[PDB]
């Protein structure tokens, strides 16, 4: 899914198409980061929550 | 001979310095504007054919609607200036005359070059402002060009009123340097904004604004 | 072969480096061209808030012509015969010769016909090449209002001057770009629209709808109608990556 | 805060191909997940269908909320935009 075709799917609007072209339909994933420091290294444990 | 180019060429140059100080909001009178060259040759150049630029000096006051409409708007000094490559010299003694009678904008064209230690001697002249101009510039009026529209300075209400029709910030306008022919010809200071008429051939008329720094 | 093994990629290149550098360019929800922030690129897109698929090649009629010929168009008398409407074109042509109330009116159209003149010829199109796009097509809606109310014929018209002046007068002013009433706004709504003006009071004059087109009324508002509906359907769209 | 009240809004009242795209695609998922539908359902049983369905007779209820250039915003009723 070449640059080009980026450029046509934003000449004609549909940014939820794109939006789904660059996430579902390819490689999603979720990140748990903290809000005074910033940074992806929170250290979290889900099913002890 | 070669004495009627030289003599138009001066001549051309006063003319323009007169349109000059003349859309910028001053007075001049007709029987200034419309000089003939018998008159110029007759009342500048000595019995030998020759000029004297210390005749060529002249005050200028501004007329009340200007004065009305623009209030930062004090008196106009122009003198052409004697010396060729105009050193610390001229520099230093031109700053004293202007800081004498305290007037508030001077204009000093000079010839072929000015030093550079004398063109440190410019911040040194204030509250005044001087502003320089190379003669052989000022032969053609660049107004009357096809290309350049008109440039009409605005008052400081009316950009605020601008400002609010917007909702801007003075940094987000399109830009003119201080240093670009139409931005000197009306003397711009930083935050003044120009605005312009250009013609359009999808919509005849189209105004656009543009700011300086 | 080698020339076309060359050039290509040149182009696909080129085009790279123009789409990277014009990616971000807007229109507001007000006219306002900005980019990515704020540098307000064009204070009005297109200078005109048109669209690009929508303009149509078209004749502005007031640039051509002789003066004789433009005269021998436009202008109207009533006092003398010989030179005013014809009578078996309209019902009313016993209650007209005479009534100054009117030629005023006409006079001062036609002076402003005559302003419209020099100021396009002057100004802008200065070779007077009389071919230039504009939105909405007039000529079609003219003759379908000639088929759908079947107004061929040989028949006299009902229609009065007064409603005709003050019809394009009234409709000039309800072709909207930009709205509010602020002065800037409404000097900007002004200059937006000059040419289409232009355009409007050089197609429907009056000779030209009495004695060449030949409407009555109810075709006449329709047309009006038409007019206000198309230009309102032809502007640009907010969020529109241009 | 910065909206605006309901007799400065100065923007255009018609409703735009983006703002109707969004309209429909959103009313249909809607309508899809068992959601009260406004008209008489009758031949048609295509989400999209029903929405379109619903536009023209206008009994769509929704807000948009344009956003200002410089952050304010308006906000229109989606039966009051007058559908093309
Ligand atoms: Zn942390």
């Amino acid at each position: 899914f070449g640059e080009m075709e980026r450029d046509c799917m934003i000449a004609h609007g549909a940014a939820g198409f794109l939006k789904e072209r660059l996430m579902e339909a390819s490689d999603a994933f979720r990140v748990h980061v903290c809000g005074i420091c910033g940074l992806m290294s929170v250290i979290a444990n889900l099913k002890k929550n | 001979e070669d004495n009627n180019r030289i003599i138009s060429r001066l001549w051309r140059s006063f003319r323009t310095v007169k349109e000059m100080a003349a859309d910028r909001g001053y007075f001049i009178s007709q029987e200034e504007m419309d000089q003939s060259l018998e008159e110029f040759r007759s009342k500048i150049c000595d019995s030998m054919g020759n000029p004297q630029r210390k005749l060529m000096s002249f005050l200028a006051n501004p007329t009340p609607e200007a004065l009305e409409k623009y209030s930062d708007l004090g008196t106009l000094w122009v003198e052409f200036c004697d010396e060729p490559s105009v050193g610390i010299k001229t520099m230093r003694n031109f700053c004293l005359r202007i800081q004498e009678k305290n007037f508030s904008t001077g204009i000093f064209i000079y010839q072929n070059n000015i030093t550079p230690s004398a063109n440190k001697m410019i911040p040194t002249v204030s509250p005044a402002i001087i502003e320089t101009f190379q003669e052989s510039d000022l032969v053609v009026n660049i107004t009357h060009h096809e290309l350049v529209p008109k440039h009409i300075r605005l008052s400081d209400g009316e950009k605020s009123q601008l400002l609010q029709r917007y909702k801007l910030k003075e940094s987000q306008l399109p830009r003119i340097q201080r240093e670009d022919p139409v931005a000197r010809y009306l003397g711009l200071k930083r935050g003044q904004v120009v605005k312009i008429i250009r013609r359009s051939e999808t919509s005849g008329r189209y105004a656009s604004y543009r700011i300086c720094l | 072969l080698i020339d076309t093994a060359v050039k290509t990629a040149e182009t696909g290149y080129i085009q790279r480096r123009l789409v990277k550098a014009l990616e971000d360019i807007m229109v507001h929800y007000d006219g306002t061209t900005r980019n990515s922030l704020g540098d307000i690129i064009q204070f009005l897109y297109g200078e005109d808030g048109l669209d690009g698929t929508q303009v149509e090649r078209q004749t502005i009629d007031t640039i051509p012509g002789s003066d004789k010929a433009f005269h021998k168009r436009y202008y109207v008398d009533l006092m003398d015969e010989k030179n005013s409407i014809k009578p078996d074109v309209i019902e009313y042509a016993a209650d007209i010769l005479g009534d100054v109330e009117l030629q005023k009116e006409l006079n001062s159209e036609y002076e402003q016909l005559v302003s419209d003149r020099k100021f396009l010829r002057e100004i802008v199109f200065v070779n007077g090449d009389h071919n230039w796009p504009l939105p909405v097509n007039l000529r079609r809606i003219i003759q379908n209002a000639q088929q759908i109310f079947h107004l061929d014929r040989a028949k006299a018209s009902d229609l009065t001057i007064p409603e005709i002046i003050h019809g394009v007068r009234d409709l000039c002013k309800k072709l909207f770009v930009l709205r509010g009433e602020n002065e800037l706004i409404k000097e900007a709504q002004q200059n937006a629209t000059s040419l289409f003006q232009c355009l409007v009071r050089a197609r429907l004059a009056t000779r030209r709808i009495l004695e060449e087109f030949r409407l009555n009324r109810d075709a006449f508002e329709w047309v009006l109608g038409t007019i206000e509906a198309q230009f309102q359907r032809s502007l640009v769209h907010p969020g529109e990556m241009v | 805060e910065l909206a605006i009240l309901k007799e400065e809004r100065t923007t255009t009242p018609y409703l735009t191909k983006y703002e109707r795209a969004r309209i429909l695609g959103t009313r249909a998922l809607q309508i899809s997940m068992n959601a009260p539908v406004l008209v008489d359902i009758e031949g048609e049983t295509d989400p999209l269908q029903i929405a379109m369905k619903e536009l023209s007779q206008r009994k769509i209820p929704l807000v948009i909320r344009r956003y200002l250039p410089d952050g304010s915003y308006e906000d229109w009723g989606c039966d009051e935009l007058i559908v093309d």
